[PDB]
DNA sequence: GCCTTGACCCTCCCCTAAGGGGAGGGTTTAGATTGTGTGCAGTCTGACGCGGCG
DNA sequence: CGCCGCGTCAGACTCGTAGGAATCTAAACCCTCCCCTTAGGGGAGGGTCAAGGC
C-alpha cells in the first residue's frame, strides 16, 4: 500500500487542496431541525452529506443518483461516511503565526530569523515595529523599533524603509530571507570561529536553515494564512439520550476562529481605527493558538465549565491522547473477562472457560458451524438458536473449541508471560479456572484476581497461540533461564512432607521390591510415608550417546521418596528425590529435567508433581494452631537482661559518663543483639524440638512444626516472620527513618499492646505507601526502556566480530557475589578459552556456552571468559544472534526476527516492583597473594609502602582464580610480602581512614624549598607530644607570599647533594597542599616509606542509571595522561594542568576546590584514573575509558541494585539497553564525508558512511560516541512516528514538519501504529520479502 | 491433539517459521480442497498441519514443489 | 478486532463462512490521527511508492 | 441555590452514600478526606502528608 | 491545613550545599498567600500568591 | 400459453379566496453613565536556554 | 566570552457502578417567506383488471 509516512509544513496552497469548501459560519446546525447549517462547521455542502446516499433537501434520495451535487442544496449525494475525510478550510483575514513553530522551544521562527522570542513576541503582539528592509537608511535588518522610534524615523527618513507590526511583519522577514546566502555567510562564520557555544549556536542555525533548503518547505509557511477545518465527524456534536447534544471542544475554538476572522474582515471593512484593528488581530492570533494548543501562549481558554478547552494538539498527545490511547492499544472484539478460580485437575496447556463466557466469545464460529451442519437454514435462525441456547449450540460450542487456544491475560502485563494461551475447557461456572503452575508468571493470587480472555481469530494467530504462547512453551523464564512454571505453596508443603524422615516411623527398616511396594504399604496403612526405609530402585542414565542405560540397586531412602519416584522420568538419578524437597529442589529437578529430557518430558512432569504435592498435602492435615507458633523458654529473660543493660546505660547518662549520642547507639545495639539472642533461641526451639524415641533412647530429629515445616520447605514464610510470631517484633523505626529506641517485645502470638501497635503501624504505612506509589515509577521507567529498546531484534546470524567483554565473576571485597558459570552461560564466546596449560584449547572461539561447557569451564580453573555482547556487535540496525547467545526462554541459540529489545526491556522493569521507592584488611580464607597498580617502596621497618590509589589486592587460591578483591587507599602500608601464602582473619593491609599521608619518594635527607618560614607554616607545640609540628595553613589564613606560594619538601644527601630517581633525573621534592600536618625538620634523615605530611579529609538508582544522570557533585578524571601542574588558583576554580611527554602539552580544567584533590604534582596519571573522588558520571566513563567500561560500570552498578533484593537478571538484558544509549556518535573530524563537526549523527549511519569512504578510498570520518538516557536516547531515533508515540510529541513533531523527515516504518512501534505486522517474529519473513521484492 | 509443539519446531528449525509452514497448510486444509496427508483424529486443520509437519510430509519446501506441480499441471491441462 | 471498520465486517463474515483468514487494512485511529495532524499546519502524509 | 446545589451534588467531598452494611454507612460519615476544594491533590500528595 | 503562619525549611534540597533555607506562609481562611523565605545568600524575600 | 387494449384505479403534488399565523431577518432607540476582576496553591526532578556578573 | 542562578517545560497504574452542571440575559417596529385554512379539482406518473387477438 505505502511504504513510509512523510511529515512537512503544508503551504496554504496545499492546505486549500485538502479542502472541499471554505466554512464561513460559525453555524454548527439548526436549532428547530438539526439539519446541518449552509457554509457553516457542519455543512453538507463541504463535508459531505448527512444520509447515507441522500442530499440535504432529500431531491435525490438514493444509490440511482451517485455523485451527483443537488443543484438545490449543493451536497453530493455519496456515503457518509465522507464526513470523516473531508476538510474544510478557514481563509485567515490576517497573517496569524503558528503557536508550534512560536512557541515550542526552541522557536523555529525565531532560530531562523535569529531573533530572540521576546522581539518576536513583542512584534506579534503590535507593541513594536520590526524592520524588514533598511534602505537608504542607517537601520539593520530585523531592528526592533518601538513605536517613539518609529514615527522618528518615518518622518526623519521618509518611507524609504519598510517596518511593520505582526505576524505580517515575522511573514515579510521569513518571506525575505535567502535560506543558501545566509548558510554561506554562516559556515565561513563558523570558519571564523572558535568559541564553542557561539560554535553550536551557528551549528543549530545552520542545520535548520538546511533542512528549509533540503525539504520542500518555505520559512513564510510557519505563519498560517489558510487554516484547515478537521472533519465534522471527527469533531462530532451528536444528540445524547435525552435530547441533550454533546460536542468536541474543537467546535468551541473552531467556532472562536471564525467569529474573530469574521470581525476582522468587518472590521478592515469598516476601516476601524487602528487600535480596535490591533486588538482584532491579537485576538484572531490567540484564538488559533488556542485552537491548535490551548495553554502554550497565556491562560488556556476554558469554556463553560472553567476546565480548559481540549486543543488539537491535546488530541494527538498525552496518555489519553491518539497514540497512546487509541493506536499504541485499543479495545478489541472477542474479548471477555471474569475472575479466576482455581483448577488444580488442569493439565498445563489447558484452562476452564466458562460456557456463559465462550458461548458469547465464540459466537460467529457458532453461527457458521450451525449453518453449516444444516441446523440452521440462515444466520438469523442460528443468532435466536444461540439466544435460547438450544441443547445442540452446546455440542456446537463443544466442536468450535475444541483445539481452539484463548490468550489468558492479567493486568500488569509487566512481561510476556502475562500472556499466555491456553485450551479451554468448558465449565459451568462464571470464574475462570487457572491452573496452579501458571499463576507465578502471571503474578496471580485467587483473592479476587480477573482475567481477560481474547480469542485469536485467524489461523496464523491460533497457530501463533499454539506455538509461541501456549503455557507449555513458556515453562523457562526469559529474563533469566530459571523455570517459571514452578511449584509453590501447597505443592512444595506436600513434595516437603512426603520426602521428610521420622526417625521411628511406622515401617521403618523393612526392604521394599520397588516403589510400587512403597506406595503400597503406605495406602495400605503398613507403612509411614517418613519411615526410613530399603528400596530396589531401578534408575536409567543417558550415555555418550542418547540411549537410556538401567541400573539397579538397593537404596537407603524413606517410603515417600520411593513413592515420589514413581513420577520422575527415567533419564534423572535417584539422588534427585532422595532427600527432603524444598522449593528450591523441586525448581532445580525441574530444570533438571528439561535440560537432560527436553520440554515434553517436563510439562508432564511437572503435572505430575502438582498432582502429587497436592494429594500429599492433603494427606498431610497440615494444619496451623496457636500451639505451633513456640515461644522461647528464656524469651523473658532475655528481655529482663536487655532491659537490665538499658537501665544501667541510662543511669551512666545521669552519671555522665556518655552523651546521648553514644547512649542512643548502645540502646539500639544492645536491643539488636537481644533480638538476635531471642531469635536464635526461637529458631532452635522451634527446628529440631522433635525429640523421638529409637529403640528406646532419646534421639532429636528435624521437626515436624508446621510453621517451621511451611517455612523450612520454601512454601510459605521466612525466618524474618517466625521471629514476628513467636520471637519478638523488635525495633520499628519513626517515619523519619529512625529507629525508636524501645523495641516491641511482644510477637503476633502474645499481643501487641495500644503503643506497640500504633508504632508498627508507621512502618506498616509506610510500606504500603511505597507499594501504592513505586508501581506509577516502575510502569515509567519500563515504559522509557521500552521506547528505547523496541526497534531492536535479532536480525542477523553472526556478524564475524571479534570484540567482546572479558566476563569474570563478580567479586565485591572478599565475597562472590556472582560466579562465572552464571555469568558466562549460554554465551557465545568471543576467543579461545585457554587452560592454565598454556596454549591448549579448552573451548574452541564460537561455542555457545552450556551447562557441559561451563561445567568444563568448572572442572578447569578459568577465571575469565571473554564472550560476545551486544555492545560490540557489528550488525547495522539490529543484532546477530551470537553476539546475544541463548534464547533464555528456550535455551538454544536465539533466532532471527526474535524483539530481544522489548524482552530485555520487559526483563528490566518486571522486578522494579520488588525495589524499594524510598580501617584495615581482613582476609577470609587461604590463598596466595597479587596486587595491581602499585607503587611500591620499602620502608625501615621491614615493610611494604604502597604509595598509590589505583592499586588493588586480590587474594588468589590454589586453584588459581582470584576469590576477593579489595582496594587500599594512598600510602597503604602492607604488612605481607606480596607473592605467597596468607591464612584467614591475616591482616595483610593498614591504613589511615580519616587522615591522608604523604609518602616519600626515595631514601635521604630532609631539605626545605620555598617554604619562607613564618609565612608558610604556624610552627604549634602539642603540650603531651614533646616536639613542635608544623602547619601549612589556608590562603586566607596567611598574608601574600606563601598563601598560594606551595612549601616544596626536597630530598637531598647529608652532603647537600640532590638525590636522584632511579631511572629518571627527575628532581625528588614535594609538593604538599594546604590544611597539610608536618612533624618534620631539615637535617633528619629519612627512609623511602616515612609519612611526613598529613593532610586530613533501590528503584530511582536504576532510573539514574540508565537515564545515565550524571551525580549532583561527581568524581574528576584525568582526561590525557601526564604529570600534574597547576596554573591559576584564586579564584574558587583551582587550575590543573596534565602535562604529556609525547602530545600537546597544555589541558586545563577548572576543579573547584572545595572537594579534595587525590593526585600530587611529581606523579603521574592515566586518562581515566580518578583525580578528585565521588560517584562516577557514565559520560566520563564511555569518553575516557571506552564502550566496553560504561557497559561493565552499567551492568554492575544496576545489577549491584537487583542482586541486593534477591532479583535473577541475566546482563544480556542490560547490555541491549546500554547498547541502545550508545546510539549516538559525535563527529569530530568529518574528513571527504557529508556531516558537519560537532554534529550528532547515528553511530550506524557514521559506520556505514565509513565502510563507504573507506571503500572508496577516500578518508572516513572519525566520532566521539555519545551516552543518551533511555529518555534521550528514544527521542532522537530516526523515526519521528515511534518518537512522537513516545512523549513530547509537539517538540518532535515540529522538529519532524520544518525537517521534512520521512519514517520508513522499521521498528515494532510504527507498524503497530499503522496496523501491520510488526518486523519481528513471524512478521520478520514478511518484512523480509517486502524488503527484497522493493531494492528488487 | 496437541500439548506441546516442540517435535514440529525440530524438523522447521524455527519457531516462527513452523507458524507459516503451518497456517499456509492449514488454509490449504481448511478452505482449499485438499486432504490431509495424516488420519485426521478429529483434529482442526492447525493441529493436523502440526501434525503432518512433525511426520516429516509437510515443509515449506514439499508445500513449494506441491504447489508448483498443481500449478504447471492446471496450466497445461487445456486446450 | 478494534478498528479497522472494512476488515472486522470481512472478518465476522469469513468466520461464519469457516475460513479463518482476515484481509487487513488501516486502523481508523490512524486515519484519525492523519486528520489531526493535518488540522494542526502540518502535512503529513503516507509515500504511497 | 447554584451555589449550594453545585456543593452538595458536585462537591468531591459529596459522596453517594456507602450502604453495603451498617458498618459502610458510619464508615463513610466518620471519613476524613485530605482531598476536595481546598485540601491536596491526590497525585501530587506525598510520602510524609 | 489550619489558618495561621507556618515556618517550614527545606533542608537542603537547593543551591547543591545543604544549606537549610527557611521560610513562613500566612495562609488565611479566604484571602491571598504571604511567603517569606531565605535565599543561599540568607537574604529574606517576599512572595505574594 | 405470449401480446395488446380499453377502461379503470392509486398516490402524490399543486391549486383554489382572502388573508392568518409565525419564523427569521433587518433597523433604531438622543438625560447621563467612560479601566475586568476571578482565582489558587502541601510536585519533585531533571533539563534546557538565558540575562547578568566577572 | 564563560559560568550561575532563574524562568520554563515535560512526565507521573486498569476491572464494577455513578455518572453533568447547576448565575448573569430588550423592545418596537418593519419586511419577506413559508405554511395554513374549504371541499375537493386537475393532472402526472405509475399500476391493475378483465376483454380477448394470435
Ligand atoms: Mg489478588
Ligand atoms: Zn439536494
Ligand atoms: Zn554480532
Amino acid at each position: 500500500e505505502f511504504d513510509a509516512i512523510k511529515i512537512a509544513l503544508a503551504s496554504p496552497d496545499m492546505i486549500r487542496s485538502w479542502s472541499f469548501g471554505e466554512v464561513k459560519k460559525p453555524e454548527t446546525i439548526n436549532y428547530r431541525t438539526f439539519k446541518p447549517e449552509r457554509d457553516g462547521l457542519f455543512c453538507a455542502r463541504i463535508f459531505g452529506p448527512v444520509k447515507d446516499y441522500e442530499c440535504l433537501c432529500g431531491k435525490y434520495k438514493r444509490l440511482k443518483h451517485r455523485g451527483v451535487i443537488c443543484e438545490k442544496c449543493g451536497v453530493e449525494v455519496t456515503q457518509t461516511k465522507v464526513r470523516r475525510e473531508r476538510m474544510g478550510h478557514i481563509e485567515l483575514a490576517s497573517p496569524t503565526a503558528h503557536i508550534w513553530f512560536l512557541k515550542s522551544l526552541p522557536s523555529r521562527i525565531g532560530l531562523l530569523l535569529d531573533m530572540p522570542l521576546r522581539d518576536i513576541e513583542r512584534v506579534l503582539y503590535f507593541e513594536s515595529y520590526v524592520v524588514i528592509e533598511g534602505g537608504m537608511t542607517n537601520l539593520e535588518r530585523q531592528q526592533i523599533l518601538t513605536e517613539e522610534q518609529y514615527l522618528d524615523a518615518l518622518e526623519e527618513f521618509g518611507d524609504e524603509f519598510d517596518a511593520k507590526m505582526g505576524a505580517e511583519a515575522i511573514q515579510a522577514l521569513l518571506k525575505s530571507m535567502d535560506l543558501e546566502q545566509e548558510c554561506e555567510q554562516l559556515r565561513e562564520e563558523l570558519n571564523e570561529t572558535n568559541s564553542e557555544t557561539k560554535r553550536k549556536k551557528l551549528t543549530k542555525r545552520i542545520k535548520l536553515l538546511e533542512a528549509f533548503v533540503q525539504s520542500g518547505n518555505k520559512p513564510e509557511w510557519m505563519i498560517l494564512t489558510v487554516l484547515p477545518v478537521l472533519p465534522p465527524d471527527l469533531r462530532p456534536l451528536v444528540p445524547l439520550d435525552g435530547g441533550r447534544f454533546a460536542t468536541s471542544d474543537l467546535n468551541d475554538l473552531y467556532r472562536r476562529v471564525i467569529n474573530r476572522n469574521n470581525r476582522l474582515k468587518r472590521l478592515l471593512d469598516l476601516a476601524a481605527p487602528d487600535i480596535i484593528v490591533r486588538n482584532e488581530k491579537r485576538m484572531l492570533q490567540e484564538a488559533v493558538d488556542a485552537l491548535l494548543d490551548n495553554g502554550r501562549r497565556g491562560r488556556a481558554i476554558t469554556g463553560s465549565n472553567k476546565r480548559p478547552l481540549k486543543s488539537l494538539a491535546d488530541m494527538i498527545k498525552g496518555k489519553q491522547g491518539r497514540f497512546r490511547q487509541n493506536l499504541l492499544g485499543k479495545r478489541v472484539d472477542y474479548s471477555g473477562r471474569s475472575v479466576i478460580t482455581v483448577g488444580p485437575y488442569l493439565r498445563l496447556h489447558q484452562c476452564g472457560l466458562p460456557k456463559k463466557m465462550a458461548l458469547e466469545l465464540f459466537k460467529p464460529f457458532i453461527y457458521g458451524k450451525l449453518e453449516l451442519r444444516g441446523l440452521a437454514t440462515t444466520i438469523k435462525a442460528a443468532k435466536k438458536m444461540v439466544e435460547r441456547e438450544e441443547a445442540v449450540v452446546w455440542d456446537i460450542l463443544d466442536e468450535v473449541i475444541r483445539e481452539h487456544p484463548v490468550l489468558l491475560n492479567r493486568a500488569p502485563t509487566l512481561h510476556r508471560l502475562g500472556i499466555q494461551a491456553f485450551e479451554p475447557v468448558l465449565i459451568e461456572g462464571k470464574a475462570i479456572q487457572l491452573h496452579p503452575l501458571v499463576c507465578a508468571a502471571y503474578n496471580a493470587d485467587f483473592d479476587g484476581d480477573q482475567m481477560a480472555v481474547h480469542v485469536p481469530l485467524t489461523l496464523e494467530a491460533q497457530l501463533e497461540a499454539r506455538a509461541l504462547m501456549m503455557s507449555t512453551n513458556n515453562i523457562l523464564s526469559p529474563a533469566n533461564g530459571e523455570p517459571i512454571i514452578v511449584p509453590s505453596q501447597d505443592v512444595v508443603l506436600g513434595l516437603y512432607y512426603m520426602t521428610r524422615d521420622c526417625v521411628n516411623a511406622k515401617g521403618e527398616g523393612m526392604v521394599l521390591t520397588g516403589p510400587k511396594e512403597a506406595e503400597r504399604l503406605y495406602r495400605s496403612g503398613l507403612a509411614s510415608l517418613h519411615a526410613r526405609v530399603k528400596v530396589r530402585i531401578t534408575e536409567y542414565e543417558k550415555d555418550a550417546n542418547g540411549e537410556l542405560v538401567a541400573k539397579t540397586s538397593l537404596k537407603d531412602t524413606t517410603v515417600g521418596r520411593a513413592i515420589l519416584w514413581m513420577i520422575v522420568p527415567k533419564g534423572l538419578p535417584y539422588s534427585i528425590v532422595n532427600q527432603a524437597l524444598g522449593k528450591k529442589a523441586i525448581s532445580k529437578m525441574l530444570n533438571t529435567c528439561y535440560r537432560i529430557l527436553g520440554l515434553k518430558p517436563t510439562v508432564i512432569f511437572a503435572d505430575q508433581i502438582m498432582y502429587t504435592g497436592f494429594a500429599y498435602a492433603a494427606r498431610s492435615g497440615a494444619s496451623v494452631g496457636i500451639d505451633d507458633m513456640v515461644i522461647p523458654e528464656k524469651k523473658h529473660e532475655i528481655i529482663s537482661e536487655a532491659e537490665a543493660e538499658v537501665a544501667e546505660i541510662q543511669e551512666q547518662f545521669q552519671s555522665g559518663l556518655v552523651t546521648a549520642g553514644e547512649r542512643y547507639n548502645k540502646v539500639i545495639d544492645i536491643w539488636a543483639a537481644a533480638n538476635d539472642r531471642v531469635s536464635k533461641a526461637m529458631m532452635d526451639n522451634l527446628q529440631t524440638e522433635t525429640v523421638i524415641n529409637r529403640d528406646g533412647q532419646e534421639e532429636k530429629q528435624v521437626s515436624f512444626n508446621s510453621i517451621y515445616m511451611m517455612a523450612d520447605s520454601g512454601a510459605r514464610g521466612s525466618a524474618a516472620q517466625i521471629r514476628q510470631l513467636a520471637g519478638m517484633r523488635g525495633l520499628m523505626a519513626k517515619p523519619d527513618g529512625s529507629i525508636i529506641e524501645t523495641p516491641i517485645t511482644a510477637n503476633f502470638r502474645e499481643g501487641l499492646n495500644v503503643l506497640q501497635y500504633f508504632i508498627s503501624t508507621h512502618g506498616a504505612r509506610k510500606g504500603l505507601a511505597d507499594t501504592a506509589l513505586k508501581t506509577a515509577n516502575s510502569g515509567y521507567l519500563t515504559r522509557r526502556l521500552v521506547d528505547v529498546a523496541q526497534d531492536l531484534v535479532v536480525t542477523e546470524d553472526d556478524c564475524g566480530t571479534h570484540e567482546g567483554i572479558m566476563m569474570t565473576p563478580v567479586i565485591e571485597g572478599g565475597d562472590v557475589k556472582e560466579p562465572l558459570r552464571d555469568r558466562v552461560l549460554g554465551r557465545v564466546t568471543a576467543e579461545d578459552v585457554l587452560k592454565p596449560g598454556t596454549a591448549d584449547i579448552l573451548v574452541p572461539r564460537n561455542t555457545l556456552l552450556h551447562e557441559q561447557w561451563c561445567d568444563l569451564l568448572e572442572e578447569n580453573s578459568v577465571d575469565a571468559v571473554k564472550v560476545r555482547s551486544v555492545v560490540s556487535c557489528d550488525t547495522d540496525f539490529g543484532v546477530c544472534a551470537h553476539c546475544y547467545g541463548r534464547d533464555l526462554a528456550r535455551g538454544h541459540i536465539i533466532n532471527k526476527g526474535e524483539a530481544i529489545g522489548v524482552i530485555a526491556a520487559q526483563s528490566i522493569g518486571e522486578p522494579g516492583t520488588q525495589l524499594t521507592m524510598r580501617s584495615s584488611i581482613q582476609v577470609k580464607n587461604k590463598g596466595s597473594i597479587k596486587l595491581s597498580n602499585v607503587k611500591s617502596v620499602v620502608n625501615s621497618s621491614g615493610k611494604l609502602v604502597i604509595t598509590s590509589r589505583n592499586t588493588e589486592l586480590k587474594l588468589i587460591d590454589e586453584f588459581g582464580r582470584t576469590k576477593e578483591s579489595y582496594k587500599v587507599p594512598y600510602g597503604a602500608v602492607l604488612a605481607k610480602g606480596d607473592g605467597e601464602q596468607v591464612a584467614g582473619g591475616e591482616t595483610v593491609a593498614n591504613w589511615d581512614p580519616h587522615t591522608m599521608p604523604v609518602i616519600t619518594e626515595v631514601s635521604g635527607f630532609v631539605r626545605f624549598t620555598d617554604m619562607i618560614d613564618g609565612q608558610t607554616i604556624t610552627r604549634q607545640t602539642d603540650e603531651l607530644t614533646g616536639l613542635s609540628s608544623l602547619v601549612v595553613l589556608d590562603s586566607a589564613e596567611r598574608t601574600a607570599g606563601g598563601k598560594d606560594l606551595r612549601p616544596a619538601l626536597k630530598i637531598v644527601d647529608a652532603q647537600g647533594n640532590d638525590v636522584l630517581i632511579p631511572g629518571t633525573d627527575m628532581p625528588a621534592q614535594y609538593f604538599l597542599p594546604g590544611k597539610a600536618i608536618v612533624q618534620l625538620e631539615d637535617g633528619v634523615q629519612i627512609s623511602s616509606g616515612d609519612t611526613l605530611a598529613r593532610i586530613p579529609q533501590g528503584l530511582p538508582r536504576v532510573a539514574d542509571l540508565f537515564e545515565a544522570r550524571r551525580p549532583k557533585e561527581p568524581a574528576i578524571l584525568a582526561e590525557i595522561s601526564g604529570i600534574v601542574s597547576f596554573g591559576k588558583e584564586t579564584k574558587g576554580k583551582r587550575r590543573l594542568v596534565i602535562t604529556p611527554v609525547d602530545g600537546s602539552d597544555p589541558y586545563e580544567e577548572m576543579i573547584p576546590k572545595w572537594r579534595q584533590l587525590n593526585v600530587f604534582e611529581g606523579e603521574r596519571v592515566e586518562r581515566g584514573d580518578v583525580i578528585s573522588d565521588g560517584p562516577e558520571a557514565p559520560h566520563d566513563i564511555l569518553r575516557l575509558r571506552g564502550v566496553h567500561a560504561v557497559t561493565r560500570y552499567i551492568v554492575n552498578e544496576v545489577q549491584d541494585v537487583y542482586r541486593l533484593q534477591g532479583v535473577k537478571i541475566n546482563d544480556k538484558h542490560i547490555e541491549v539497553i546500554v547498547r541502545q544509549m550508545l546510539r549516538k556518535a559525535t563527529i569530530v573530524n568529518a574528513g571527504s564525508s557529508d556531516f558537519l563537526e560537532g554534529e550528532q549523527v547515528e553511530y550506524s549511519r557514521v559506520k556505514i558512511a565509513n565502510r563507504e569512504l573507506e571503500a572508496n578510498g577516500k578518508v572516513g570520518a572519525t566520532y566521539s560516541r555519545d551516552l543518551l538516557g533511555i529518555t534521550k536516547a528514544s527521542l532522537a531515533t530516526e523515526s519521528f512516528i515511534s518518537a512522537a508515540s513516545f512523549q513530547e510529541t509537539t517538540r518532535v513533531l515540529t522538529e519532524a514538519a520544518v525537517a521534512g523527515k520521512r519514517d520508513e516504518l522499521r521498528g515494532l512501534k510504527e507498524n503497530v501504529i499503522v496496523g501491520r505486522l510488526i518486523p519481528a517474529g513471524t512478521g520478520y519473513a514478511y518484512h523480509q520479502d517486502r524488503m527484497r521484492r522493493r531494492a528488487a | 491433539a496437541r500439548v506441546t509443539v516442540q517435535d514440529a519446531v525440530e524438523k522447521i528449525g524455527n519457531r516462527f517459521d513452523l507458524v507459516l509452514v503451518a497456517a499456509r497448510r492449514a488454509r490449504q486444509m481448511q478452505v482449499g480442497g485438499k486432504d490431509p496427508l495424516v488420519p485426521e483424529e478429529n483434529d482442526k486443520t492447525t493441529v493436523i498441519a502440526l501434525r503432518e509437519i512433525e511426520e516429516g510430509l509437510i515443509n515449506n519446501q514439499i508445500l513449494d514443489v506441491r504447489e508448483r506441480q498443481e500449478q504447471q499441471e492446471q496450466e497445461a491441462a487445456e486446450l | 478486532k478494534s478498528d479497522d471498520v472494512n476488515g472486522r465486517t470481512k472478518m465476522y463474515k469469513n468466520i461464519v463462512d469457516g475460513n479463518h483468514q482476515m484481509e487487513p487494512g488501516m486502523p481508523e485511529s490512524f486515519n484519525v490521527l492523519l486528520k489531526e495532524i493535518r488540522s494542526l499546519g502540518i502535512n503529513i502524509e503516507l509515500e504511497d511508492e | 441555590s447554584a451555589a449550594v446545589k453545585e456543593f452538595f451534588g458536585s462537591s468531591q467531598l459529596s459522596q453517594f452514600m456507602d450502604q453495603n452494611n451498617p458498618l459502610s454507612e458510619i464508615t463513610h460519615k466518620r471519613r476524613i478526606s485530605a482531598l476536595g476544594p481546598g485540601g491536596l491533590t491526590r497525585e501530587r500528595a506525598g510520602f510524609e502528608v | 491545613r489550619s489558618p495561621g503562619v507556618f515556618f517550614d525549611s527545606d533542608k537542603g534540597k537547593t543551591h547543591s550545599s545543604g544549606k537549610v533555607l527557611y521560610n513562613a506562609r500566612i495562609i488565611p481562611y479566604r484571602g491571598s498567600w504571604l511567603d517569606f523565605e531565605f535565599d543561599p545568600k540568607d537574604n529574606l524575600f517576599v512572595r505574594i500568591d
